[PDB]
RNA sequence: GGAUGACCCCAGGCGGUAGGGGAGCGUUCCCGAUGCCGAUGAAGGCCGACCCGCGAGGGCGGCUGGAGGUAAGGGAAGUGC
RNA sequence: GUGGAGCCUGGGAGUGAGGGCGCGAGCGAUAACGUCCGCGUCCGAGCGCGGGAACAACCGAGACCGCCAGCUAAGGCCCCC
RNA sequence: CGUGAGGGAAAGGUGAAAAGAACCCCGGGAGGGGAGUGAAAUAGAGCCUGAAACCGUGGGCUUACAAGCAGUCACGGCCCCGAGGGGUUGUGGCGUGCCUAUUGAAGCAUGAGCCGGCGACUCACGGUCGUGGGCGAGCUUAAGCCGUUGAGGCGGAGGC
């Protein structure tokens, strides 16, 4: 009798704080969120998730030796261009990058999923500048 | 009212005023069947385990038909396998008159 | 060398996509202040023969 | 290959051309080549057995007899060569035109005289044969034509 | 209203001879004249011989003013190639295509 | 008698290019790259008459999983108190319900929870 | 089942290369045809989201075309790229 | 034990380059995607489907067509999924 | 083409009738626009029909953050014809061209630029099985002869 699809819903706002929460358990969470799967209308072909912001992405928390021995790396293309970069010393001058890396490796590829990775909304230390949106706070 | 019923093996959500096309029933165009009901909802709401022991959904036959036609083609590569099916799925109309229950 | 040569036919879209550089731009023209006439600029007009006022070249 | 006009020279060497390997130009891979297995001249004809021949003749005389289409005249009053002669004649036999008749008879000067006509197959009784037979809707016949047409089945 | 020329097998490669119809598709017949006289292009003299023709078929057959003339559509087909040969090295033959253009001009009234 | 091909070859050529209408470049243009796409063409078609029926089984249940949990338990767990209801409303009516009836789709999730 | 393909019922089989077998489509030509279709438009061409057929194909309708075509049933092959 | 079982007579073949895996041996070096046999399997011809990241022969399973219905198999159930 | 012996092409169709387009216009001409002829002139001589590759003009939909054997399944947007259909494709799911040869190919192994047309299991005689009919301890003629002029009969030598 087909299948219901919504008309383009208006989205919601959420806010996260991360402080003390495991780095990739957390992350799992804001992939399902920006995937929208936890609507009863979800459908995969279209941006219908939440926004998600997120605070003191800076004092997310991981487990083991992490913070040395995890290692995030990047090829230029160039002979010898693969740079490592533990997570210590990301969390030192980029910490935001490491929840958004965490994130993005959870989304779908292709075009929906980088559209999806532009309603994530990480920042460093307790402060966001949406407030224009008033996102509803989340405990996860 | 709106009712889920059962035919053909597959389950459909109907309202009095429905065309609905299913599977072939063996009866006539025009006379009326009825359909088993697995849950009743709207106004009041009744839930089948599996089916509702008093209710019917009567649905008037408009009648039969064959769908669209389909190109059931098969192709196995270096082996020179080739077949073209045509296929044309039948079907009855049916139209809901009303919910029982 | 060995006689380089093409690999794949190119195709119908990639060929006149390589000459979406190929439309001629417009002659820039403007009118001559004596007979109205158009002629490209900082040239002695063909039609009257004038240039920076006075008459340079039989017409 | 072997009859058409070109010669069986070899058009270029086997290899190193960077073409296709070729002999002469008569083979039928080539446009105006020879032709592989095209049709030769052919006799068609069989011994049919003489006596399948016979008992058809017998039975498709046989089959306008069951139907009511076999006609035999002791002579042919009117006619002596005329077509407008024997068509009044047909006209007393109840022969209208409206169905074809093959016409069996030894006088010529009849035969002569209805042969022009689109529904008649004339034929003398020692020509008396099965397709024309069933080729015509009646089955019209001399008394000395049904005399000849007995001998022959026996 | 309209009007049209045609010049068919002009000895000119359709592809040059595109370039100069480009210029002038969608002008009023004045600025294309302006537009055709200072092209560098062999294909000019062609273009322009086709355009003057079917303006003075729009003025003395078909009733329409010269002042309101535009290119409403202009086109090159391409008509059969001469083809001649081109000796090369090696005793090899090669075919050049000299081709052939068919040039159609159409014009309309522009009325403002 | 001969008999040349005369019409037989175009004929079969243009029910197979019609057919082709809308391929890319000499896909929808040449008999022979047209005929080529066709065969992969009436595979995909096959396998994806197949497919379709898992995508949207798929789609009713991470919609039914949603629905659940706004409830407070996850979709294995429904599924098997229905079973044990003996509700046999499918998955795609599940879904619908999900989203058309909050209602009804509640009073389901009550009846699953009931008969664990 | 009815009674010798009259259709229905229930049941079971139906991946497939070399290869065996069976049933069909279409092309050219012959009988059918001194016929029949045809300028109120033959063949061929170009479309079609319509009809029939599992399919090869066959219809039908619109445009082009401008003089041929050819049934039911059979026969013969230079018969399908 | 009624099975695309078996036996007999005859028409038509194709095949007579196999390969992987398990087990059993020989050769090899208690080497080889190695070689050679035996029993079995699969691919070959199932490069059709699920699992195994991808992958003829490992695990699951023998695709007649259709369904926006249900149950399971290996394998899975934090996100990509 | 070859010194020569010798090799050896391509190329048919206006219309019933030339009535084959006077004259005017643009243009050096070619060519075209009108007029005129004709039932028809995209039958105008580069002439019946006029497919396909190939080229162009106009319109609908679409495309400049995107990963592709080019499709397919689904949904949505726009355009078109009027509880439907067609065209288009943004997103999502899936997805290793055809043929050939191989143990095994998307395979970085063969062949194919693309289209149209030509292009390969036949015929004679014998044999051997099966099969449709005729006759049956018998069956059958060959060459010829007569007849016919798309008529069939005779002929027993001979063969099984
Ligand atoms: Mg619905
Ligand atoms: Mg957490
Ligand atoms: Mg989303
Ligand atoms: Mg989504
Ligand atoms: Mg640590
Ligand atoms: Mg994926
Ligand atoms: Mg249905
Ligand atoms: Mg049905
Ligand atoms: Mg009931
Ligand atoms: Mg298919
Ligand atoms: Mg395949
Ligand atoms: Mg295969
Ligand atoms: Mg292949
Ligand atoms: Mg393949
Ligand atoms: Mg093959
Ligand atoms: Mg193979
Ligand atoms: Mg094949
Ligand atoms: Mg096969
Ligand atoms: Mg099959
Ligand atoms: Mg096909
Ligand atoms: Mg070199
Ligand atoms: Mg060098
Ligand atoms: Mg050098
Ligand atoms: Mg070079
Ligand atoms: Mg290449
Ligand atoms: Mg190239
Ligand atoms: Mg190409
Ligand atoms: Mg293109
Ligand atoms: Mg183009
Ligand atoms: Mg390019
Ligand atoms: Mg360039
Ligand atoms: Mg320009
Ligand atoms: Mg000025
Ligand atoms: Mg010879
Ligand atoms: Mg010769
Ligand atoms: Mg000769
Ligand atoms: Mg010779
Ligand atoms: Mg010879
Ligand atoms: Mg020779
Ligand atoms: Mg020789
Ligand atoms: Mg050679
Ligand atoms: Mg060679
Ligand atoms: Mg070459
Ligand atoms: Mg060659
Ligand atoms: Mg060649
Ligand atoms: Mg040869
Ligand atoms: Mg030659
Ligand atoms: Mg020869
Ligand atoms: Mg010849
Ligand atoms: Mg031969
Ligand atoms: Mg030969
Ligand atoms: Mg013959
Ligand atoms: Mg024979
Ligand atoms: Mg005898
Ligand atoms: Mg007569
Ligand atoms: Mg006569
Ligand atoms: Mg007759
Ligand atoms: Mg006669
Ligand atoms: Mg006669
Ligand atoms: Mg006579
Ligand atoms: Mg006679
Ligand atoms: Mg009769
Ligand atoms: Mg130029
Ligand atoms: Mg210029
Ligand atoms: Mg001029
Ligand atoms: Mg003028
Ligand atoms: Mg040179
Ligand atoms: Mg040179
Ligand atoms: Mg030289
Ligand atoms: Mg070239
Ligand atoms: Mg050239
Ligand atoms: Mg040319
Ligand atoms: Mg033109
Ligand atoms: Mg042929
Ligand atoms: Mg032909
Ligand atoms: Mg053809
Ligand atoms: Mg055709
Ligand atoms: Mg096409
Ligand atoms: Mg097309
Ligand atoms: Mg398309
Ligand atoms: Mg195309
Ligand atoms: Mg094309
Ligand atoms: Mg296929
Ligand atoms: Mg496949
Ligand atoms: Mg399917
Ligand atoms: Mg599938
Ligand atoms: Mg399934
Ligand atoms: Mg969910
Ligand atoms: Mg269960
Ligand atoms: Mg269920
Ligand atoms: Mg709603
Ligand atoms: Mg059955
Ligand atoms: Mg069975
Ligand atoms: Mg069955
Ligand atoms: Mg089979
Ligand atoms: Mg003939
Ligand atoms: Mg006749
Ligand atoms: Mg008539
Ligand atoms: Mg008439
Ligand atoms: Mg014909
Ligand atoms: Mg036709
Ligand atoms: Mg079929
Ligand atoms: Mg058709
Ligand atoms: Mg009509
Ligand atoms: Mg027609
Ligand atoms: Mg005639
Ligand atoms: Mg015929
Ligand atoms: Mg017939
Ligand atoms: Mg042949
Ligand atoms: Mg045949
Ligand atoms: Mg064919
Ligand atoms: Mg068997
Ligand atoms: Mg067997
Ligand atoms: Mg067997
Ligand atoms: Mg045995
Ligand atoms: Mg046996
Ligand atoms: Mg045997
Ligand atoms: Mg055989
Ligand atoms: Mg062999
Ligand atoms: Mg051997
Ligand atoms: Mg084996
Ligand atoms: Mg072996
Ligand atoms: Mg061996
Ligand atoms: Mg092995
Ligand atoms: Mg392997
Ligand atoms: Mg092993
Ligand atoms: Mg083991
Ligand atoms: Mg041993
Ligand atoms: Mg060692
Ligand atoms: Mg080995
Ligand atoms: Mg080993
Ligand atoms: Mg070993
Ligand atoms: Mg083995
Ligand atoms: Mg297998
Ligand atoms: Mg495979
Ligand atoms: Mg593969
Ligand atoms: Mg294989
Ligand atoms: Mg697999
Ligand atoms: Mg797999
Ligand atoms: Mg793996
Ligand atoms: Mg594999
Ligand atoms: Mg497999
Ligand atoms: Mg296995
Ligand atoms: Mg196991
Ligand atoms: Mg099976
Ligand atoms: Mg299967
Ligand atoms: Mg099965
Ligand atoms: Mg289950
Ligand atoms: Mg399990
Ligand atoms: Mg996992
Ligand atoms: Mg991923
Ligand atoms: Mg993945
Ligand atoms: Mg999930
Ligand atoms: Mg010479
Ligand atoms: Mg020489
Ligand atoms: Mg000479
Ligand atoms: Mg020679
Ligand atoms: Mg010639
Ligand atoms: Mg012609
Ligand atoms: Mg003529
Ligand atoms: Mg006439
Ligand atoms: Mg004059
Ligand atoms: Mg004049
Ligand atoms: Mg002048
Ligand atoms: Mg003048
Ligand atoms: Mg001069
Ligand atoms: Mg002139
Ligand atoms: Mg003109
Ligand atoms: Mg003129
Ligand atoms: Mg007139
Ligand atoms: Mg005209
Ligand atoms: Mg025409
Ligand atoms: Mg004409
Ligand atoms: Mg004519
Ligand atoms: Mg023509
Ligand atoms: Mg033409
Ligand atoms: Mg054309
Ligand atoms: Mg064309
Ligand atoms: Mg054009
Ligand atoms: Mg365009
Ligand atoms: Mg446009
Ligand atoms: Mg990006
Ligand atoms: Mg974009
Ligand atoms: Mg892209
Ligand atoms: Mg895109
Ligand atoms: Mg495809
Ligand atoms: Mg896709
Ligand atoms: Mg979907
Ligand atoms: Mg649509
Ligand atoms: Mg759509
Ligand atoms: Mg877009
Ligand atoms: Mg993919
Ligand atoms: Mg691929
Ligand atoms: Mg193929
Ligand atoms: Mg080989
Ligand atoms: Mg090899
Ligand atoms: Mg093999
Ligand atoms: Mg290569
Ligand atoms: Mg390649
Ligand atoms: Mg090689
Ligand atoms: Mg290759
Ligand atoms: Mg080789
Ligand atoms: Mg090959
Ligand atoms: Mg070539
Ligand atoms: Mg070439
Ligand atoms: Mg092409
Ligand atoms: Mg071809
Ligand atoms: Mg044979
Ligand atoms: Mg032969
Ligand atoms: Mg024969
Ligand atoms: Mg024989
Ligand atoms: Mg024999
Ligand atoms: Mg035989
Ligand atoms: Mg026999
Ligand atoms: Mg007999
Ligand atoms: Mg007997
Ligand atoms: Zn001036």
């Amino acid at each position: 009798m087909k299948t219901y699809v919504p008309k383009q819903v208006e989205p919601r706002w959420v806010l996260i704080d991360a402080e003390g929460k495991t780095l990739g358990r957390l992350a799992t969470k804001i992939a399902t969120l920006l995937r929208g799967k936890h609507r009863p209308d979800w459908t995969p072909n279209v941006a219908m998730g939440d926004f998600v912001v997120v605070v003191n992405a800076d004092k997310i928390r991981v487990t083991g030796k992490k913070l040395e021995q995890k290692i995030y790396t990047r090829y230029s293309g160039y002979p010898g261009g693969l740079k490592k970069i533990p997570l210590e010393k990301m969390l030192a001058t980029h910490p935001e990058r490491v929840l958004e890396h965490a994130v993005k490796g959870m989304l779908p590829k292709g075009p929906l999923g980088r559209r999806l990775f532009k309603r994530l909304k990480v920042y460093a230390g307790p402060d966001h500048p949406h407030q224009a949106q008033r996102p509803e706070k989340l405990e996860v | 009212m709106f009712a889920i019923v059962k035919t053909g093996g597959k389950q459909y959500r109907v309202e009095p005023g429905l065309k609905l096309r299913v599977e072939k029933l063996d009866a006539e165009p025009g006379a009326t069947v009825e359909l088993p009901v697995l849950l009743l909802g709207g106004e009041k709401t009744v839930v089948g385990t599996p089916v509702v022991e008093g209710a019917s959904v009567v649905a008037e036959v408009l009648g039969h038909g064959r769908g669209k036609k389909i190109l059931v083609s098969k192709f196995k590569a270096k082996v020179q396998y080739r077949r073209k099916k045509g296929h044309r799925q039948p079907y009855t109309e049916l139209l809901i008159k009303e919910i029982r229950g | 060398a060995k006689h380089p040569v093409p690999k794949k036919k190119t195709s119908k879209a990639r060929r006149d996509a390589r000459r979406s550089h190929h439309a001629l731009t417009p002659p820039t023209l403007v009118p001559c202040p004596e007979c109205k006439a158009m002629k490209p600029p900082h040239t002695v007009c063909p039609e009257c023969g004038y240039y920076a006022g006075r008459k340079v070249l039989e017409v | 290959r072997g009859e058409v006009a070109y010669s069986g020279r070899k058009i270029w060497p086997q290899k190193h051309t960077g073409r296709a390997r070729h002999g002469d130009i008569g083979a039928p891979i080539f446009v105006g080549g020879g032709v592989v297995f095209g049709p030769k001249p052919r006799d068609y004809s069989y011994t049919l057995p003489k006596k399948v021949r016979k008992k058809g003749l017998a039975m498709a005389v046989a089959d306008r007899a069951r139907e009511g289409k076999l006609l035999l005249v002791e002579a042919f009053a009117g006619v002596n060569g005329k077509t407008k002669e024997f068509l009044a004649w047909a006209k007393e036999a109840g022969l209208d035109g409206s169905e074809s008749v093959l016409l069996v008879t030894g006088n010529e000067l009849v035969r002569r005289a209805a042969r022009n006509l689109p529904w008649v197959v004339t034929l003398a009784p020692e020509g008396l044969n099965v397709y024309d037979i069933v080729r015509t809707e009646r089955l019209v016949m001399d008394l000395d034509a049904w005399e000849v047409f007995q001998n022959r089945i026996g | 209203m309209e009007a049209k020329a045609i010049a068919r097998y002009v000895r000119i490669s359709p592809r040059k001879v595109r370039l100069v119809v480009d210029l002038i598709r969608g002008k009023s017949l004045e600025e294309a004249r302006n537009i055709l006289r200072y092209t560098n292009k062999r294909g000019a003299y062609f273009v322009a011989k086709v355009l003057e023709s079917a303006a003075a078929n729009a003025v003395n057959n078909h009733d329409m003013l010269e002042d309101r003339l535009y290119v409403k559509a202009a086109y090159v087909d391409e008509g059969p190639a001469l083809k001649r040969v081109l000796p090369r090295a090696r005793g090899r033959a090669d075919i050049i295509k000299k081709r052939t253009s068919h040039i159609t001009v159409i014009l309309g009234e522009k009325h403002g | 008698p001969r008999a040349k091909t005369g019409v037989v070859r175009r004929r079969k050529h243009k029910k197979i290019l019609k057919l082709a209408k809308g391929y890319w470049g000499l896909r929808s243009k040449s008999f022979r790259k047209a005929r080529e796409t066709l065969f992969a063409a009436g595979n995909y078609a096959y396998a994806h008459r197949k497919r379709r029926k898992r995508d949207f089984r798929r789609l009713w249940i991470v919609r039914i999983n949603a629905a659940c949990r706004q409830h407070g338990l996850n979709y294995s767990t429904f599924i098997h108190g229905l079973k044990k209801a003996g509700i046999e409303v499918d998955r795609k009516n599940l879904a619908d319900l999900a989203v058309r009836e909050p209602q009804v789709f509640a009073e389901l999730v009550e009846r699953a929870k009931a008969a664990q």
